[PDB]
RNA sequence: AGAACUGGCGAUGCGGGAUGAACCGAACGUAGAGUUAAGGUGCCGGAAUACACGCUCAUCAGACACCACAAAAGGUGUUAGUUCAUCUAGACAGCCGGACGGUGGCCAUGGAAGUCGGAAUCCGCUAAGGAGUGUGUAACAACUCACCGGCCGAAUGAACUA
RNA sequence: GCAGUCAAGCGUUCAUAGCGACAUUGCUUUUUGAUUCUUCGAUGUCGGCUCUUCCUAUCAUACCGAAGCAGAAUUCGGUAA
């Protein structure tokens, strides 16, 4: 065909309204959103839903999300929480495979040996079904 | 027997050049500095002297 | 100062196509096809339409930036070659000894053959690259031409023919003989 | 000096924005130096034409808002290789001598300004057959 | 030479019977404690007037917090620094949130690009640029462009373990 | 955490890898390395080659054959590099070395085994892009090593067989992910998921 | 080689300085536990391939006081900075339009109309225009610059410093 | 002993093709000195011969650059032991 073809790296851009995960620090396991940029490696964030205070940070302690919402620059924390709720971004985050695996391993940590034996027996029964299931087909 | 057009044409390749006063290299005539590391990429150059 | 974003722009005209995948470039047009690999540069691309591409660098230094332009220029050179073609005319030069020039094929090798350079008994043989084609001029004397879509091969075999007939031990300012590039342009638009 | 030369240009512009009641913003795109001169000798009757840097045209007209406030709306029309033909003669005469006579197509009339009014120069060429349909049909 | 703080330090000659109520001088000092602050205060006051710590007195040392430690600001800093064979004046622009963070980054940057040390550096002025386009420097201006966005390519996983089983990716 | 540790030479950095291998041996893990020729070395070929040549001229002047031994082959290159990081004149160091194995390409007894990677030693991870570097097979065959082309031949021979195996396994996993979803929609699966599985 | 003050070595082990009489730390009964020193934490080697800001890529890098050396002079390599200058009354760069009239200005000649050469550098209209910076014709035709204007819109040049 | 910087000047003109005053920074330990650390209950204290190797600041040979290189010849210089 005549159609020119290219792949372009679809990167998570650093921007305003961009929601982020905290990797390190006291707010590990939390989410927040950017307000403003300072340099290549420094930004300003707030996690009022998550309960993070408005603050600057280096980006090494943080990973971007694939998610993002609409937000003007310099938004104070109240407006930030407002737009966060309006966009319903934590809801959307919960539907991630990412958050699900996270809460999964959180459970896996929280398990009790009784529950682990339960898990074992359940795996065994599931497997007994699945073997003869994947015998005929 | 040999004509001035191709004379100048060849001079582009043999004469119309510049020379390092240190690295003795054969440089583009309009260059400012020597492209050679050993002379410190210096600026002290000259033109290749002309014949007769 | 680590420029945060810079970019250059590339036009794609009608009848042309391009395919980019992991810095592996195919460029197809009427003359044929041309391929290249640019994995030795870390850069991004973007089709915006079938008429334009952007190339871009994020957060690059000075020398990192510099490659964007030459890469763009190289792409443009490929495009111009696959559409218009490239054509490099030289001229022979001599004052006493007539430079004898022919072509000759060893197992289809197509070596250019040169004799009588300054009266030498030496026969010089220069292979012909692929995709490049040669014509002796008839309307005008001693004007032999190369042409092809690959500027690299064209220019290189041309300069091969240049530097192969390099005089030794003699004041070239007087001894100007050789073969010298007079003109370079395209096959198309004359 | 050069700023005085910019001032030298600004003065003649105000000289003609004030001395003349009308002006024709004319497209001087593509007009030759010989075509610009032959427009003068025909315009030596009334009209005087003033060229310069459009940026100096706008920056000159931008400065004229204390008095001459209705000159504000020339600035949307200070674009491209264009120029003013300041004149007091009637509309269609200078308009035709600009547009029809000594034209090579190729100078048109971009805008005609007079007493804080804007004409698109199209109804300006209305010869007849427009008032009869208005007066008779009314 | 640590994470800094800003103090205002007010100090005075000792009062005499001749001259009581001497002429309170204040300074804004970037330093990591009041001790260093008082030291530098006397350093500078010695340089300007015929006074020293022995004939003088410090009236008050007060820490100044930023008024808006979250609003991202653009500072201009006028600096004096001793080189190896000379001393020089500078104006540098820094986009950061607080004066103190700007000063931290400035000392690191001058040590990096000039191998200058704190002992060698005098800070003449720190001033906020209220309006953009009064900024003079491109490496700050490229962040003031409207609706700025860019990615962070080549994300590297610092690994908890020594061994991995799958050649990771720089996608991000 | 294993009896054996099989490692790919590819994409790594020599000294980094050698340090970590050294400490792992001296803690007592048994290690084995493959595809050494695919090592990456920082800095360009010319610099690395000059450094080898300087290393190469140094010899016991009165008798060359007892002096330093200038092994060319990439395996022995990494071997030397790592021996520099060990008290190999110890019986403990000699034990640590006996715990080690190194290979070019990847022979049968390991190619059918899992083999792993060491992020602290990876070029792309550690070494900044925009920087040049060097390939160990190129350097070795430059400086007197012979058997490169053989490695290409054997490794392609292997890789085809590996591809067939992987695709065969993939079809089986697709079968699995098909036949298991039906039980994924089952009460036991629901309970396991409630438990975090 | 010879002096002043002090501290050391000699008469003194120890930890570090790889090695080392004198340096750094510290001075010693025999043992244990804890905390440090100077010094160090990729591996040899015990200790973070810790964090952060930036600089640097060397066809001869650099890598720790004592200490095991280096300069003068240079560099359109790179970084950062100072002074000056052009420029938002629109600059530079780059594109773009005019590149005229008195006028083919005067001599030179087979022809030389702004561009083989020799001699004058004048005037008009001009936003501006050289009696032309050049390609091209046998010579005109046909373009581009000097100079000026449309476009973008804030940059552009030089000399310096480390 | 050797190498650099600057360049008034030579080089018909032309500082720098090649030279280069006035100064001036360095390198080497094959000169000779200075010192006297080691050895005087003992290092066999010129030169030659024979023989192996190392250096390069290359005399020749390889490939090259520059010239006041027309050619021939010669010079300056480079990667090179
Ligand atoms: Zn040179």
């Amino acid at each position: 065909s005549t159609d020119s073809i290219v792949k372009a790296s679809n990167w998570r851009l650093v921007e305003v309204g961009r929601v982020v995960l905290i990797k390190k620090g006291q707010s590990a396991g939390k989410l927040a959103a950017i307000v403003e940029i300072i340099d290549q490696k420094k930004v300003l964030i707030d996690g009022p839903k998550a309960g993070v205070p408005r603050q600057a940070i280096n980006l090494g302690q943080v990973v971007l999300t694939p998610l993002t919402f609409a937000l003007p620059r310099g938004a104070r924390t109240a407006t930030v929480s407002k737009k966060w709720a309006a966009a319903a971004v934590c809801e959307k985050w919960a539907a991630s495979s990412w958050a699900k695996k996270i809460a999964q391993r959180e459970r896996r940590a929280a398990l009790t040996d009784f529950e682990r034996f339960q898990v074992m027996v359940l795996r065994k029964q599931k497997r007994y079904t699945v073997k003869k299931a994947l015998a005929k087909a | 027997i040999i004509e001035p057009s191709l004379k100048a044409l060849a001079s582009k390749y043999n004469c119309d050049k510049s020379v390092c006063r240190k690295c003795y290299a054969r440089l583009p005539p309009r260059a400012t500095n020597c492209r050679k590391r050993k002379c410190g990429h210096t600026n002290q150059l000259r033109p290749k002297k002309k014949l007769k | 100062m680590k420029y945060i974003q810079t970019e250059q722009q590339i036009e794609v005209p009608e009848g042309v196509t391009v395919s980019i995948k992991s810095r592996i470039v195919k460029v197809v047009g009427p003359r044929g096809t041309l391929t290249k690999n640019l994995k030795h540069i870390d850069v991004t691309f973007t089709k915006v339409n079938n008429q334009l591409i952007k190339v871009a660098v994020h957060n690059g230094g000075r020398k990192h930036v510099a490659a964007l332009r030459t890469v763009k220029s190289l792409v443009d050179n490929m495009i111009t070659g696959v559409t218009k073609g490239y054509k490099y005319k030289m001229r022979y030069v001599y004052a006493h000894f007539p430079i004898n020039v022919n072509i000759v094929e060893k197992d289809g090798a197509k070596f250019i053959e040169v004799r009588n350079f300054l009266g030498d008994k030496k026969i010089r043989n220069v292979p012909v690259r692929d995709g490049v084609t040669i014509e002796f001029s008839t309307n005008v004397k001693d004007e032999i031409v190369l042409s092809g879509n690959s500027v690299e091969d064209v220019s290189q075999n041309a300069a091969d023919l240049q530097q192969i007939c390099r005089v030794r031990n003699k004041d070239i300012r007087k001894f100007l003989d050789g073969i010298y590039v007079s003109h370079k342009g395209f096959i198309t638009e004359d | 000096g050069i700023r005085e030369k910019k001032a030298e240009y600004f003065a003649k512009l105000r000289e003609y924005l004030e001395e003349y009641k009308s002006l024709f913003v004319v497209g001087v795109d593509n007009v030759s130096s010989q075509q610009m001169h032959e427009v003068r000798k025909e315009l030596r009757g009334r009209a005087v034409v003033l060229m310069g840097k459009n940026t100096m045209v706008r920056r000159a007209i931008r400065g004229f808002l204390s008095d001459l406030p209705d000159f504000e709306k020339l600035l949307p029309f200070v674009k491209g290789n264009v120029g003013f033909v300041f004149t007091n003669e009637p509309l269609t005469e200078i308009k035709n001598v600009i547009v029809s006579n000594r034209v090579a197509a190729g100078l048109t009339v971009v805008q005609v300004y007079d007493n804080g009014q804007v004409f698109p120069s199209s109804i300006l060429d209305i010869t007849d057959e427009e008032l009869v349909s208005h007066f008779v049909s009314a | 030479m640590a994470h800094f703080k800003e103090y205002q330090v007010i100090g005075r000659r000792l009062p005499t019977e001749s001259v009581p109520e001497p002429k309170l001088f204040r300074m804004r000092i970037f330093a990591s404690n009041e001790v260093i602050a008082k030291s530098r205060y006397w350093y500078f006051l010695q340089k300007l007037h015929k006074v020293k710590k022995a004939s003088g007195e410090i009236v008050s040392i007060n820490q100044i917090n930023e008024a808006h430690p979250t609003k991202v600001k653009n500072f201009g800093v006028w600096v004096r620094y001793d080189s190896r064979s000379g001393t020089h004046n500078m104006y540098k622009e820094i986009r950061d949130v607080s004066r103190v963070a700007a000063v931290e980054t400035l000392y690191q940057d001058m040590a990096a690009r000039h191998r200058a040390r704190f002992r060698s550096i005098h800070i003449l002025k720190v001033a906020e640029i209220e309006k953009t386009a009064d900024v003079k420097r491109q490496y700050v201006k490229q962040f003031l462009t409207k609706d700025l966005k860019f990615p962070l390519p080549h994300r590297v996983q610092k690994s908890t373990k020594t061994f991995s089983y799958k050649r990771p990716s720089t996608f991000y | 955490v294993e009896p054996v540790v099989v490692i790919d030479g590819k994409g790594h950095l020599v000294g980094r890898l050698a340090s970590v291998v050294a400490k792992q041996l001296l803690n007592g893990q048994k290690i084995v390395v493959v595809r050494a020729e695919e090592l990456n070395i920082s800095g360009e070929f010319f610099r690395n080659k000059l450094k080898y040549h300087d290393f190469l001229r140094k010899a016991t002047a009165f008798n060359k054959t007892r002096g330093p031994f200038h092994f060319r082959a990439p395996s022995r290159i990494f071997y030397k590099a790592l021996r520099g990081m060990v008290s190999h004149k110890t019986a403990r160091g000699k034990a640590a070395l006996e715990r080690l194995k190194v290979f070019e390409g990847i022979p049968p007894p390991y190619d059918k085994k899992k083999r792993v990677v060491v992020p602290q030693a990876l070029r792309v991870l550690r070494l900044k892009p925009g920087r040049k570097y060097t390939t160990l097979g190129k350097l070795s065959t430059s400086v007197g090593w012979k058997y490169e082309d053989v490695v290409a031949k054997l490794e392609a021979k292997r890789k085809v067989s590996s591809a067939e195996y992987y695709a065969k396994k993939r079809a089986f996993t697709k079968k699995v992910a098909s036949a298991n979803a039906t039980a994924a929609e089952s009460d036991v699966a629901k309970q396991l998921a409630a438990l975090g599985y």
